[PDB]
């Protein structure tokens, strides 16, 4: 009787118990299913990002050593500390 | 090479052996009464080292060998150390020429021993376990290519190769540390000379790769050399940049991934 | 860690499998639990393992401003920081800062960046350049900037050079500098001498969270937790061993009976054959007197002394 | 912790001897069953299952 | 004391990869 | 996790755009002067 009971309970509590983490799983798989999808946009993204700023930093290397060729005092120079935060021709002395 | 070449012996390893797969799946036909366990225990030792050599000389295993199959329960089966290693030790040598079209032992691997094996792959305090797991793959992976898509059609065995394999290239090199930098303070140095601030610290670079890293970097190469449109060479492209990373942290993985920045 | 860590307590034990399922009624729920557990456990040290994908950049995810003012009153360089700099972001050199698009970050970002450059534009020697086309493989060949660069008018630097070089290339932040020499003539300036700093990165202050106080407790926790259910298994496996005994003897009374006595006689044996090595025997003349019906020590005399040991 | 031969015969004779004395009822070890059932352990374990289950059948 | 690496083992998996090699430059 | 890369792909995708449209005024005032050759984005074919 006492075991009976024992027994009866343990199957019904480890039957639910089952069936929540399965659940849980189920969500924690589409979860990743997600955050793949986003890591493979970002990457794509990136990388075009990283390849247009170095091409870039490229040729304004070469457009201001044009301009020192042709004498204009103006200089190619980044808004910021990056290429991708802008760049604008300013002129020095 | 004499012990090959008897019926008897082979056939009294196969018997211990199915007494062992018995013992293993919990068949209610033959029971070890634990009082003789001990006994048993010495006994299949034995047995498995002599199969591991003989492990050898029948190395092209059919379909429904009893070998492969009571490997295979034993291995889900056993908690000791001594005879995974062995287990998988004779397994990968019972698959050396073997074809992926033409059947073979490979079909008697279901999905839940696959997955055992790369959960053994995914433990990090045991190099030898990883180098048996690593070299079990790259002998299953090795003849063609419906092996790689046996292999990647279980989401499990995907996701852990996936989640491991760029982490074991950086297995125990000492890559370079960017955190003494993030926790190195800049101040002016105490104190006539003009006010310095401080040297930033230096950061080395690893020189040469431990064993899984090279045994990884081998099982990567091996497994870009298929057939594009197909399964495992998406995985490499879906591996790529974690892999570039790696790449930008170590150079002699550079030049030892060559093979794989080939094919990609 | 390359290595198990043997230990002196138990990590695991088996669950027996020769109870009869229709008295036990309880084992295959265990035993779907235990199989549950170890699906967390893969679930869990898969996903912690490090994936992030993190490309070099800046300005990741205000008003607050500071107003210096200098100012000689009457009736030589200067220098300040500002404590908030580390090495997590430095100050690349101008030579760098052409390569790469940008002219502050972290090292690493200037690593990938390195990196990324000698990929764009094919410079590793590969068998391929090599057989279309002496320098070595995985070599890195120089063009103008990269020279530049590195300061060096060699061809083909290996990869090493070319990082440890990236080391050189990076200064930290420069702090501020003012030269304000002197002023004596005038009573009193307050001149512009206005210096607008941005002191964000300083008031929201990003901390990291405590640690290192609830891993050790957590992982005394797990361990004591485990050892528990091993010395329950333990039990488990004592009761088990036992019915399977009394099992067996309701099955075959005889022949577990000899065995019994054939062991009990065979182990009592074997537990009396040290009782006369205790320095009692040793020091009196009784264990090498003749008189022993049993002679198994001085026997061995001839022997012993032909091989010359004794 | 150290295990030698004169304490591997020891142990596998003292239970021998332990299973055939309980064979002739000639030993009471109510003291050891009843500190392995433990039943007031038995009554505890049960009303924490009874908890945990109630919990699981409100969660819903 | 085991013999990790045996000598026909060893020749047998070099023959199998020069050979799957040799298949793959077809 | 997920909720930065997000955030990180919307800003280089507004950075992108923004760089863009420098990138032709610029070019215009190059014009405007003296050039030989423009600047271009890879991403732009």
């Amino acid at each position: 009787k006492y075991i009976e009971e024992s027994q009866a309970i343990i199957q019904e509590l480890v039957k639910l118990t089952m069936e929540k983490l399965e659940s849980k799983f189920t969500k924690l798989c589409d979860l990743e299913t997600q955050l793949e999808m986003e890591k493979l946009k970002y990457v794509k993204e990136s990388e075009k990002m990283l390849n247009d700023r170095l091409s870039l930093s490229k040729q304004i290397l070469d457009l201001n050593k044009s301009l020192e060729e042709l004498n204009v005092s103006k200089k190619l120079v980044l808004i910021s500390e990056q290429v991708d935060s802008g760049i604008q021709l300013v002129e020095k002395d | 090479q004499i012990l090959v070449k008897d019926r008897e012996i082979k056939s009294f390893i196969l018997f211990i052996l199915k007494k062992f797969q018995c013992v293993a799946t919990g068949d209610n036909k033959w029971q070890l009464y634990e009082g003789n366990a001990t006994f048993f225990n010495e006994l299949t030792h034995y047995t498995l080292d002599l199969m591991e050599a003989i492990s050898s000389y029948i190395a092209p295993a059919m379909k429904d060998d009893h070998y492969f199959q009571t490997l295979v329960s034993i291995l889900n089966y056993t908690k000791d150390r001594y005879m995974v290693i062995s287990i998988l030790r004779s397994l990968s040598r019972l698959l050396v020429r073997s074809k992926a079209n033409e059947e073979s032992a490979a079909d008697n691997l279901d999905h839940k021993t696959l997955s055992l094996i790369v959960s053994f792959l995914l433990l990090e305090c045991d190099s030898e376990l990883i180098i048996a797991s690593l070299d079990f793959l790259y002998q299953y992976i090795l003849p063609g290519s419906q092996r790689i898509t046996e292999l990647f059609k279980s989401k499990e065995c995907s996701l852990i190769l996936e989640a491991t394999l760029p982490n074991l290239l950086s297995y125990n090199i000492a890559t370079p540390d960017y955190h003494l930098l993030q926790k190195h303070k800049i101040r002016l140095i105490k104190r006539i000379t003009p006010a310095r601030q401080n040297s930033i610290p230096e950061v080395k670079f690893p020189q040469e790769l431990s064993d899984v890293s090279k045994v990884a970097c081998t099982f990567l190469c091996l497994l870009s050399n298929d057939t594009d449109d197909g399964a495992g060479s998406a995985f490499c492209q879906r591996i790529r940049p974690l892999v570039l990373h790696k790449l930008a942290d170590i150079p002699p993985l550079t030049l030892a991934l060559s093979e794989y920045m080939e094919n990609t | 860690q390359t290595n198990p860590v043997p230990v002196t307590y138990p990590t695991d034990a088996y669950i027996p499998t020769y109870l009869p399922d229709d008295k036990v009624s309880n084992l295959a729920d265990l035993k779907k639990l235990i199989e549950m557990d170890s699906r967390l456990d893969l679930y869990l040290t898969r996903r912690r393992l490090d994936t992030s994908i993190n490309l070099p950049t800046n300005t990741k995810t205000n008003k607050e401003m500071l107003r210096i003012y200098v100012y000689n009153t009457t009736e030589c360089s200067i220098t300040i920081q500002l404590r908030g700099v580390d090495g997590g972001k430095v100050q690349y050199s101008p030579n760098l800062a052409t390569l790469i698009g940008m002219q502050t970050g972290s090292v690493n970002d200037a690593v990938y960046s390195i990196y990324k450059y000698i990929l764009i534009n094919n410079l590793f020697v590969t068998e391929q350049t090599e057989a279309q086309d002496k320098p070595e493989l995985g070599e890195v060949k120089l063009d103008s900037l990269l020279q530049k660069v590195l300061d060096t008018n060699a061809a083909h630097l290996p990869l090493m050079n070319v990082v440890q070089t990236v080391n050189k290339l990076v200064s930290p932040l420069p702090p501020i500098i003012l030269d304000y020499t002197i002023d004596l003539s005038k009573d009193t300036t307050y001149g512009a001498t206005t210096l607008d700093v941005d002191v964000s990165h300083i008031l929201h202050q990003p901390q990291p969270q405590p640690n290192l106080q609830k891993e050790e407790e957590t992982d005394a926790e797990d361990t004591a937790k485990l050892r528990e259910i091993t010395k329950l298994a333990l039990q488990l496996n004592s009761s088990a061993q036992k019915y399977q005994f009394f099992h067996e003897l309701s099955l075959h009374p005889r022949e577990t009976l000899t065995h019994y006595l054939w062991s009990s006689k065979q182990n009592e044996l074997v537990l009396q054959g040290d009782q006369y090595f205790n320095e009692d025997a040793a020091r009196t003349s009784d264990i090498y007197s003749n008189n022993n019906n049993d002679r198994s020590l001085m026997g061995n005399i001839s022997l012993l002394y032909s091989q010359g040991r004794l | 912790n150290n295990v030698t031969l004169k304490n591997l015969t020891a142990f596998q004779l003292l239970s021998q001897r332990e299973n055939i004395c309980e064979l002739l009822n000639l030993v009471e070890s109510t003291e050891r069953h009843n500190s392995i059932i433990n039943p007031e352990r038995q009554r505890m374990s049960l009303e924490e299952m009874k908890k945990m289950l109630d919990a699981l059948k409100n969660e819903r | 004391s085991k013999v990790i690496v045996p000598q026909t083992v060893r020749l047998a998996e070099e023959l199998e990869r020069q050979q799957l090699l040799e298949k793959r430059k077809k």
